[PDB]
């Protein structure tokens, strides 16, 4: 993509796309989409433990942003763009695991329902690191609790995900620009 | 209902009407006798600093713009168009010289006038009168170390008159620490409760936090974490509790430096604060260069809380009686490493941001109280803040404002709904003067 | 609006007012002089059994939680905290000896009384009167053959005589037929309808029965099943209509005790219903066992409806004028076989319930009706209730209450509007007396 | 609010609250002031050519049925059951002998009489007064060259004189082309604006043109691109402005026959169009055959908006102060071929229907204007209509009502607000023909 | 999974788990999808006819429960705590088939829009039965009507399948456990 | 299917099931996928002239209808059943693109975020013209801007794609019937 043409693109973006209409292998598309219907399946039935076990690398970063709306003709102005919802390493992300398990975790009683739906998925290797797979997909999550009370988020994930113990892919990094910058669902305690 | 004469909170504060979290008429009521009459956050000169600099922040259910002019000063405007009412910037920040609206293109200066008009000449002639035709502006605008207030009535004291008793305890960390810097962006997240549930939590609840934050406590390993599940007390002379005469007030936690910080955290945060206090006690005494380092929950009446040390600063922005935009900043010690400061602002976000795991126990606390509010059998119940009333002084030889002596009361419940009581049953300053002529009596009764 | 004067209800009940199911400032009023005032369903004694079994139900817009002491009695408390008013409970049935706060902590027996506070001695010394800080109590809680009914006000009839000439017919199910059970949980669902709608359309509706249920009369196989599309009138003498002083009142189809469910069903219950009649002749006389054994469609004002023989049980919760959320469970007779009561209450909900076929077709009715009260052209507009009008009779040798000996009219709907009016235009129980001292002549007229 | 006195429009309609755009009570009010009062769009002969067509419409918040009758008159009545007030009629358009309800099956004809009960006379007898339980009628219904109004007050002037001067410019295209079509059916999209919002736009706003639709204007190649980003004035004499007594007025885009159309259809339209003029001249003048083929953006007060040559048709049906329903016609000549007629009416939607990239230029603007409504500091400030005034003429040789000779100004806003206001502040005709007697004078002074 | 260790993970849940992270076969998820699609499909154009014949067994349990909010803690009370939205065999299936296609339905004029989303798809073959497939999905539903009502519905559905007349495989055994305790959608009279 | 049996099916609906019943061509099923999951990908970073050249046919027909609500049991009345929200040709597509990326499109700042889910898809070729793919797919397209506003389109999109320039597939035409008869996302203008 010529981003020069294409005004509304973003360098970042147009990276992004080349990785993945460059690279076809209908098999890594299929492990893919395993291994993200997994992960989601895991996390919807809270098997939190099971989640960091199965399917987060020790060396994970897990992040997920929300950038100041900007003028798109803005060019003087360069203070931090964005904030950090999420920029979790392994330890942060087990800390978050461990407060939901608590059982003074208050908001936990009556349980929660987590519904995720997945789509979207490409995938490629690394050109550079050839043990390292780019996974992309989309995420609906829909969270139900106490009778009347449904939120339901909307992304993007630029994932990294690499063989670790075992020979088992697991998740190296995670990137989400969260798309609403207002949030409308109380928090964003979910893990995208 | 008769604001003049409506009992909403009661005598030295020790109650409230439960409708006052969701009473409507009551919420327009305050837009005029609460938001139009004090002191409201904007930002940080750290976010607006050069010239053509500006941001859009909420006074009440107002927006403004908040501008850095020529001469390193700072005006606000309402982001409205004097033709057709269209709103005039829509977004969160940049730098320009003026602005243009959208709708038929008028053109205002940074410094709010109408510069120009398209077709000028040709349409209007010499009948358009630019010079009453510039942005209505916020008429009040100062700073407090930096943390820049605006106030759309001209009759307010001055910020610092205002913040009373207050300030004494702001001042080791907002001014003698070299100066604290915002980091932005903020957090936006919109919570179903009352303004006045997180203001008021923020202000004076350490009560809650063993029980409320029980499973944040311990699961992040944080200074504070033997609160966790009420498992221990907070000892003797762990802390204290102020207010004062214009409802701003705060919680004292002694030494607390590391606050809601994970352990990954507390080891660097402790020496840093410790070796800032041993230069403080030479300029500014033992007592303050301690309170430096000492964890404050405070919130600046109506609506702006911090924590400082844990280095959390909110804005709790007015939508309806139940609904309220939570903007949560990250505040830092300027002369802290850089990468330190990083760590810092992420942990607050970690902590109490959109998806803050402390701030998330506190939710559904601030929104069925709220929600409560509205219904029936609820409206005229009593929410209660006698907690260590009759045990408050005033004039201490140390301590200023009306001060309860322990960690864990609602001495800041009482003084910030005398406040509230006092503006919503008042028509001006002038008449909340005269009905808190008596403020610290009243609150330090029996 | 001023409701002592304003005829929202004309003389007889023939009509009423269509902003009644629109107007919010109406809602709000019958928060006070309609659901603070009257019985409303809570539970059933199947649902809370064991001490320390307890429920949340809601009473108008509020919450309570519904307990079995120790010593078996049932009492019911406002859902909210008595300190920052918080809610208590937040699930929907369980089994505790009390009931903690998640706020600060405070923790009330089953018997809602304050039972420790944390913290207590250090904190608040002896100052604290928890005698005074039990959770707000409903004032009334009585049962009806183990339905359990609150009223929050000490005022009312005896809920025995509330029922007035409605309880006549319904003992034959409710009491001699050994008793009913209720099987929970309870469907929950939202409409956009007022809380009368469905209200008035069970109380007195068989007219729209064979039109508005055609597809699901024809579809399902059920004994009413000749109705569908108005293809058959019922007989005459297939029925009557009911209506008493406090506002509840009935259909009665002879015989139908099959009910709404499908040909699946029908023998079974058939062979059931008629094997205990003939053993009830015996005891309470054959007409009454015919009424055991009859399909009775019931409104207990204000807003608690039934079908006996199809076994449905339903709360119309108010929310606003045009929402309701709608409660739905199943009755059962105690000695039916357990197989036959698992059937029985899953037809119940594949009937009426969240996925209900039949109640599917009710939905737009209720809704649109309701939201043409909202419409300029419609508020002063007079919904009719007048079919049957002039043939009511009153003391009955053999049928009590108002009664149109008819299986299809009004009767019902009269009788339900006027003592709606009543309440609504009196501030008190002793003011609705004495606008009831002649109800039977009134709905008896011409 | 006390509407009989309180100033929402000043004097010669210069400025106008910003309330107004935001405020429910008015909105309220003006259910009963402008829309119950007024004439409103229902549907074109087009629509429903043939006896029993219908289609259905909004009238205010109101629904109605439209309905051609036996005689070819047109009928219309609340789309509402005379029993419990269920909406009668689920769809948009069709073919009907009658109309039955779906509760209880009463069914009534094209004409509104209720035609038939079911089981009368097994439940009514003789006793049910069918001849009084029609639908409600709509008082007045009248054409305008095919184009439908009706009006729910009586005392309404008749639509002719309603039009005023507006009548004579809109002529030319309704008239004397031959007639018009209205091409159906309407795209439909709720926007967030008071209905106000769009209607003042299209009656009177060609300044925004060029900086709100720069990048319309700029990528579409219409032959009103020149525009774009206000790189050119149009020049001296580019067309006029009018407005009228009843509130309806309009621009005058001299020869803009093309309008909106993107460069794919120019050429054709301003053949065509070129060509009926050059008939016109013979018959009605030149002045009015070059009215013809000129672009008017026109509104039909209070909420009916087109342009004709683009060929848009509006309807601002109103939901709530801050909510609008924009259902989108195309409008075409009736001895247009028919290719022409279906590429014209899918332009019209490609630019100004729900994704009608022209219409999502003006957005943001509608929408922020009338939230800013709301908001505390701006509901009493002043909306600006002041452009071109001083420089109005009344009773000129040639071009009728209020008129400003130039192509870009306010007058037309000002005649609207100032009809708007009239009724604001009356009880019923009589009272708005007092406070306008003296209209023309109070829009042209100074 | 360890429930003793994943807290918040229920029997039930786990067992599903293993049922899926087993089997692999990668031909299974692809027919599994196909089956899922076409079944969506008929739905959504209202074939209910139509898919009676094609996609569910004469044997078939459709299955939609709601389960009563009840503490995490929770351990006395012990009562009913489910309620059956739907528990359908065949021929009440055929029931609510005829009540869709019925010309009295007053509710189904103007006719109702559906749209229907299926993902997360996962396929194992039953262990003991060889001609038993579990089929795991997750459903967005879309239903629209009457100018302006809109209700979407989200849930995870656990499938038996079986192949029957003709080969053709059908549904056997549905089961839903609804996320939402108080429906805001008017009714649930969908077929998810 | 039988349409005079299932009453609620329309003649169009029950030609579109026939079309892919019959086809099973798993292949091409995936092929469908990836080429819709890189259409949405260029869509949703609003690389508009990407998408225009890679994914665009020059012989476009891009339609999305909204019809009429009229009585199932309508016979008489035959006026016009739907309007074109889009029925746009190659450079009509093009002048779209350009309003888009036009800098005095004010509504484009602060810049908007998109994020598309394209689920249920179904491919098989013509049987006439051996070149021609019919594929079909649902989508929820999530649009959010200026804070909090946020719009969710749901649709299924009846899509001819055809080999163009370089033997790359384009779409030649787009179908779609939106299922809201009365918009509640502000606008309808995203490219579904
Ligand atoms: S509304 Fe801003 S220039 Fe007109
Ligand atoms: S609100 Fe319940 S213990 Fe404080
Ligand atoms: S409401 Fe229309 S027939 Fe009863
Ligand atoms: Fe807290
Ligand atoms: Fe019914
Ligand atoms: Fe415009």
């Amino acid at each position: 993509i010529n981003i020069q043409e294409d005004k509304l693109v973003s360098a970042h973006d147009a990276e992004e796309i080349l990785r993945f209409f460059n690279c076809h292998d209908s098999a890594l598309q299929q492990e893919a989409t395993t291994l993200l219907t997994q992960e989601a399946h895991l996390l919807d039935i809270q098997a939190y433990r099971a989640w960091l076990e199965h399917c987060v690398g020790s060396e994970v970063q897990y992040q997920v942003i929300s950038r100041e709306l900007r003028a798109a003709s803005e060019r003087r102005y360069k203070l931090n763009e964005a904030m950090n919802v999420y920029n979790e390493n392994f330890q942060q992300l087990k800390v978050r695991v461990e407060h939901q398990l608590d059982p003074q975790n208050w908001g936990n009683s009556p349980k929660l329902r987590f519904t995720r739906f997945i789509t979207n998925v490409q995938a490629a290797m690394d050109v550079n690191d050839k043990e390292l797979l780019h996974i992309r997909s989309n995420v609906i999550l829909h969270r139900a609790r106490r009778g009347n009370q449904v939120d339901v988020f909307y992304a993007a994930r630029e994932d990294k995900w690499k063989r670790g113990e075992g020979g088992v892919r697991k998740l190296v990094q995670r990137f989400v620009d969260y798309p609403e910058r207002i949030l409308q669902t109380h928090n964003l305690m979910v893990f995208l | 209902m008769n604001y003049n004469n409506k009992i909403l909170v009661s005598e030295s504060g020790l109650s409230q009407k439960h409708l006052i979290h969701g009473d409507e008429e009551l919420f327009q009521h305050e837009l005029k006798t609460i938001f139009a009459r004090n002191w409201l956050f904007l930002t940080h000169d750290s976010l607006i600093p050069a010239p053509g600099d500006y941001v859009t922040a909420k006074m009440g259910i107002d927006e403004v713009i908040v501008s850095r002019q020529n001469d390193g000063s700072i005006r606000a405007f309402l982001n409205v168009c004097r033709h057709r009412g269209k709103t005039l910037v829509s977004v969160e920040a940049g730098n320009a010289k003026g602005f243009v609206c959208s709708y038929h293109g008028w053109g205002f200066g940074s410094n709010g006038e109408l510069q120009s008009v398209p077709f000028e000449k040709d349409l209007y002639g010499e009948s358009l009168n630019k010079k009453c035709l510039g942005l209505k502006e916020v008429a009040r605008v100062e700073s407090f170390h930096g943390f820049i207030y605006g106030c759309f009535d001209q009759e307010a004291p001055p910020l610092m008159d205002y913040l009373g008793d207050a300030a004494w305890y702001l001042e080791p960390m907002f001014k003698h620490s070299g100066g604290l810097e915002l980091v932005g962006p903020p957090g936006k997240v919109v919570i179903k409760a009352n303004w006045k549930a997180p203001a008021e939590n923020f202000v004076g609840d350490a009560y809650h936090v063993g029980w409320t934050h029980a499973s944040s406590l311990r699961s992040g390993e944080s200074i504070f974490s033997s609160l966790a599940g009420n498992a221990a007390l907070p000892p003797e002379g762990a802390g204290l509790q102020m207010t004062s005469k214009y409802g701003s007030g705060m919680g004292v936690l002694w030494d607390g430096y590391s606050g809601v910080h994970s352990a990954d955290l507390v080891p660097e945060l402790m020496a840093f604060g410790g070796a800032k206090q041993e230069r403080l006690n030479k300029e500014i005494g033992d007592v303050r260069a301690r309170i430096y380092r000492s964890h404050l929950n405070c919130t600046v009446f109506p609506n702006n809380s911090m924590l400082t040390c844990s280095g959390v600063f909110k804005v709790w922005n007015p939508i309806d009686a139940n609904t309220t935009e939570v903007w949560t900043y990250a505040i830092v010690e300027k002369d802290m490493p850089e990468d330190l400061k990083r760590r810092l602002a992420d942990s607050v976000q970690r902590t109490v941001g959109p998806a803050g795991f402390w701030e998330s126990d506190d939710n559904d606390n601030m929104e069925t109280a709220s929600q409560n509010g509205k219904k029936y059998q609820s409206r005229d119940s009593d929410l209660l803040s006698n907690l260590g009333f009759g045990e408050d002084v005033y004039g201490d030889a140390v301590y200023p404002g009306v001060v309860g002596k322990s960690a864990i009361g609602e001495t800041s419940y009482r003084g910030f709904y005398r406040a509230y009581q006092a503006h919503v049953s008042s028509s001006n300053w002038a008449e909340f003067e005269h009905a808190s002529s008596t403020w610290h009596t009243e609150l330090t009764k029996t």
